[PDB]
């Protein structure tokens, strides 16, 4: 059903943009350069002081 | 039939009628363009056709039909045709496909999938299936100038022989993780997936892995990302044909000697 579109693998400590798409944490962190960061599924985004940060989606299971 | 739960009837006589029951007409077996999507096959049918050496679904057409969020797991499929469907998100749990073809369809499924799916006397043409798969069986044909199925996320396309395969956006420790470390997830990676083929397809085996690595240079790569997956990298690359390849060797012998200071 769903998994980080970055390391398309299930989840790991998922956090959801508020487009709103859900990805792994360091798949967030990693990706991020100049701070900003884009979903990939559609387009750009805003980003948070330091990371891991942003809404944890519903964890299962 | 407008629904799946019509289909599902459709085939559950149709299939039980395969019991068999020999034998069963051409037109009456045909179920192009299908819909199977959120159907749990095991409930409707039985375990001999779902388990072992049990039963098999035999000389099917699924052309173009749409298994979507559905469970296909411990099913055994032979002569059938899924040319053009959609498997994508399915659960095919150590299901069999013998003497079949699917070529021009999704098989990126669900993670929720336990068991590699293995095919065998099978055509893979142009389908883009998930890097977690068994291989060893299948029959491989010279490339057209075709194009991956259009997908949303991910990274960039490399070919394993007439096979699709989808490298992730970026190389994360996930990312290594499921596409790399077979170890942890017992027996399972692209590694592993792209080595399954038989022997006599060796340098297609050796291109995809090259394809494989030229994607892992890349991205700006670090010991420490690699560190869990050294064992794994080895345990399949520094043996042949990968050792007659001087783009995997001379990218493999820096990770070869880290991993052996241990
Ligand atoms: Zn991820
Ligand atoms: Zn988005």
């Amino acid at each position: 059903f769903l998994a980080c579109k970055i390391c398309l693998e299930q989840l790991r400590a998922p956090k959801t943009l508020p487009c709103l798409h859900t990805y792994c944490q360091d798949c967030l962190a990693q990706l991020a350069d100049g701070g900003r960061v884009r979903c990939p599924e559609c387009r750009e985004t805003v980003p948070v002081p330091p990371e891991g940060v942003a809404s944890f989606k519903t964890n299962f299971f | 039939p407008s629904s799946p739960a019509d289909w599902a009837k459709k085939l559950t006589d149709a299939v039980l009628r395969q019991k068999a029951g020999e034998t069963l007409t051409a037109a009456d077996r045909d179920f192009s363009n299908a819909d199977f999507r959120n159907i749990t096959f095991s409930k409707i049918l039985p375990p001999s056709f779902m388990e072992r050496d049990g039963d098999i679904i035999k000389g099917f057409n699924f052309s173009n039909s749409k298994f979507t969020y559905s469970d296909i797991s411990h099913l055994h499929f032979d002569e059938c045709r899924f040319t053009y469907s959609t498997l994508s998100d399915v659960v095919c749990s150590n299901t069999k496909f013998s003497n079949s073809d699917m070529n021009e369809v999704f098989l990126q499924y669900s993670i929720t999938t336990q068991q590699q799916p293995s095919f065998i006397d099978t055509t893979l043409k142009n389908t883009l299936i998930r890097h977690k798969a068994n291989l060893s069986g299948v029959i491989l044909n010279e490339p057209d100038n075709s194009s991956p199925p259009s997908v949303s996320g991910g990274g960039n396309f490399i070919r394993l022989g007439d096979i699709w395969l989808q490298m992730p956006l970026l190389w994360t420790e996930n990312a290594v993780d499921g596409f790399l470390n077979h170890e942890h997830n017992n027996g399972k990676s692209i590694l592993m997936t792209i080595d399954s083929l038989p022997d006599k397809y060796s340098q297609e085996k050796v291109q995809a892995m090259e394809d494989l690595v030229k994607s892992l240079r890349g991205g700006r790569l670090t010991e420490a990302c690699i560190r869990p997956v050294e064992s794994s990298l080895v345990s399949v690359l520094a043996h042949p044909p990968y050792t007659q390849s001087a783009l995997i060797s001379e990218w493999l012998g820096p990770v070869q000697e880290r991993f052996l200071e241990a």
